[PDB]
DNA sequence: TCTGACACGTGCCTGGAGACTAGGGAGTAATCCCCTTGGCGGTTAAAACGCGGGGGACAGCGCGTACGTGCGTTTAAGCGGTGCTAGAGCTGTCTACGACCAATTGAGCGGCCTCGGCA
DNA sequence: TGCCGAGGCCGCTCAATTGGTCGTAGACAGCTCTAGCACCGCTTAAACGCACGTACGCGCTGTCCCCCGCGTTTTAACCGCCAAGGGGATTACTCCCTAGTCTCCAGGCACGTGTCAGA
């Protein structure tokens, strides 16, 4: 019940920034599937970066690695 | 130094190395440094100098992530090079459809 | 028992700060976003000027490589004023 | 008003630079999906800057989903979103669908 | 309904649908304003053969998404505001 | 104009392999709009490789890599 | 005799080899990174060669033409993922009708 | 004299199903299929002997390629034709 | 029916295999101390819960304009020849330019203080 | 109100400069013949245009429902402080494995000759 910490009205703060007016019953759970699955991609491969140095901990180059291999470049944590 | 025999700033030998050892060709031209090393830093000053704009409208002294957002998605030809990039901190333009 | 050492653009980046405007800062955040986009832009140029040697059968990166990398990178008039400052510094190099 | 409290809250949280979602819960979520790819007795750890990387991404990926989603909804002449624009949406943009 | 019948048809189909004389004007009009007057240029045959393949595969998609857009607002007919979202939500060229 | 020879039927048959039933009026003149924009951003970059290479005649390859320049591969061209 | 029926292959080990020393890569090769890369092109190159010969003994056909390799690439769910900015000249579309 | 993978392709295809045939342009099609897979392997295993700061790209690199640019369940059963492939060669 | 493209055969040459010598990159130990994980209690910011009301989504409606079909006139695309010349692809020379080396010493970094713009 | 974070000093060291030498990659000029460009005349596939009818877009009105706003109660995030210990990060030491180099020769390409799978 981890993915259910990802509170409803933290989904309204996001959709507020976006520029929402009115948000349906139905949207809070589709959009928690959402995350889960984007943070599925990211994780997968920054656990390959950190095998491969033979290491047991997930650093921070690891997390910016694994985002440029999917064409979302990060500035303001290493390069 | 090479810097000052070209009119520049950041400097000119360091780039030699990065070229020479990071697997680009089996040899390195002796101008090709020194253009590169211009163009560095004439992108830095120009980013630089619309994000002093932004502080200096607020009345603020430093600058902070938030101005160099402003600046990027402000301008036309920086906002097509860095479409793809995400700024730690800077946030979202003001706009309502 | 001595540490690593680093390098950065952050020596450089705040020289060209304090030259035009003197009284502006920058805080420890921001000195860290512009190294990540002088290394990024590094990377792009010398990424396709490697490509175009190899597409000629050459095997020397040259000035004039850099040149056409640069055009084929930067939009519009960001690469028209890119040529010049690059062609003003060989020239300015070479006559000493 | 309750609908110029709706635009109250776009221009507020347009001008922040915040993160949005709470911090401890983010992390518990975080570490139990890295669990399902690795074997038994072969757990990994997090740098505490490691963690503030991935939610700094991940929240700069769905406020740009949940903008599209909101074009979507004004093509078909409606000011609420529904579970079929974001469908439509992802789609479009093809990046994971 | 023929309108089903050729959609039928155009889709089984692999060869190009824009006529290849005029398509080659076309190409040799636009690069008269990337050069200079006084050495124009010369285009290989199998250069503009591999120009016209990437260009309609292109504009099917582009319509593809169009008309995705179109049932979305309860319609079968496309139309201008229809494509013109499809390339914000794409978001190049 | 040349960008006229793009004819009405032939954009129609397009549409048919898009899956389209029906055409509004206003769209014969934007789809012509967007050929010719695509058709500039590839054919700068494909004349920027032939001069690097002191010819004057573009070939094959020179469109290969503009295309894969902007994330459009093609196969069959020999690339 | 030759380093791939050595290695029971049939793509040239030999020349992938070259092809790794001489394109700017790294100072060093090891001597199994060819070996490697060998057997996993040839392994990708069967997978295709099944699947478009498939639909082209559908339609009775013996020859295989670029519009059963289009076939077949987007019916395969991870085959069409790794493909998915890629154009076949004179391939086609899938046949789709919405409803 | 240019080189190509024609030579071979036609081989494994007449190992499985030996009276299929193949046409020009669909030769030239797989050859740009071959070389496009090679490049992708040989770019990612380069950053991954810089990232951790080694001199030489090994199998040990190009296995961990091929994890992060092959989908799930095709880059299962390549790990274990190269793996297959190095135990083979070295009892040589 | 027809035949053009696939498939099978010589004939040479360049790129792969074999054997060796040599020097630095990689693998393995061992040590030190930073920083990740886990527990505790306070205090209080913020999520959870329920109720009521009213604005927006959704279905039905009628009209009227603009898209599609057919049918004949009109245009230029496609096919084939022929001729012309620009320039792509190859080859043989020769010299300037970049890798390699060594012996110097100053630029740039880490570890400090000093204290003043943002809260 | 201090006040944590910029911002100037400051020993120490490794990386940038300078000055030679050695061989090869790139620049240059000439030549052979392929392929791109422009023309011509005939044939007919396909674009053009113009009147007609009707289906579809679109605006208007009505009904329910389901989102939003408010106030009370309940949960657990956040904070400061603690102890413990795994593992990142640096350091010596060596020996195995790869680059570099030559002698030899078979795999793979190009020019031909076929004749059978697709309209």
């Amino acid at each position: 019940d981890n993915i259910q910490g990802i509170t409803k009205p933290a989904i309204r703060r996001l959709a507020r920034r976006g520029g929402v007016k009115r948000i349906s019953g139905l949207i809070y759970e589709e959009v928690r599937n959402v995350l889960k699955t984007f943070l599925e991609s990211v994780i997968r491969d920054a656990v390959t970066y950190t095998e491969h140095a033979k290491r047991k901990t997930v650093t921070s180059l690891d997390v910016v690695y694994a985002l440029k291999r999917q064409g979302r470049t990060l500035y303001g944590f290493g390069g | 130094s090479r810097s000052a025999k070209a009119g520049l700033t950041f400097p000119v030998g360091r780039v030699h190395r990065l070229l020479r050892k990071g697997n680009y060709a089996q040899r390195i031209g002796s101008g090709a440094p020194v253009y590169l090393t211009a163009v560095l830093e004439y992108l830095a000053a120009e980013i630089l100098e619309l994000a002093g704009n932004a502080a200096r409208d607020n009345k603020k002294t430093r600058i902070i992530p938030r101005h160099l957002q402003l600046a990027i998605r402000n301008d036309d030809e920086l906002n097509k090079l860095l479409g793809n990039v995400t700024i730690a901190q800077g946030g979202v333009l003001p706009n309502i459809h | 028992r001595t540490k690593a050492r680093k390098e950065t653009y952050s020596s450089y980046i705040y020289k060209v700060l304090k030259q035009t405007h003197p009284d502006t800062g920058i805080s420890q955040k921001s000195m860290s976003i512009l190294n990540s986009f002088v290394n990024d832009i590094f990377e792009r140029i010398a990424t396709e000027s490697s490509k175009l040697a190899a597409y000629n059968k050459k095997s020397t990166i040259s000035a004039r490589e850099i040149q056409t990398a640069v055009r084929l990178i930067l939009p519009g008039e960001l690469a028209k004023h890119a040529v010049s400052e690059g062609t003003r510094a060989v020239t300015k190099y070479s006559s000493s | 008003t309750p609908s110029e409290l709706a635009l109250y809250e776009i221009r507020k949280y347009q001008r922040s630079t915040d993160l949005l979602i709470s911090k401890i819960p983010f992390a518990r979520l975080v570490k139990e999906v890295t669990d399902e790819f690795t074997t038994k007795d072969q757990d990994l750890r997090w740098q505490s800057m490691a963690i503030m990387a991935l939610q700094e991404a991940s929240e700069a990926y769905l406020v740009g989903l949940l903008e599209h989603t909101n074009l979507l909804a004004l093509h078909a002449k409606r000011i609420t979103i529904m579970k079929k624009d974001m469908q439509l949406a992802r789609r479009i943009r093809g990046q994971f669908i």
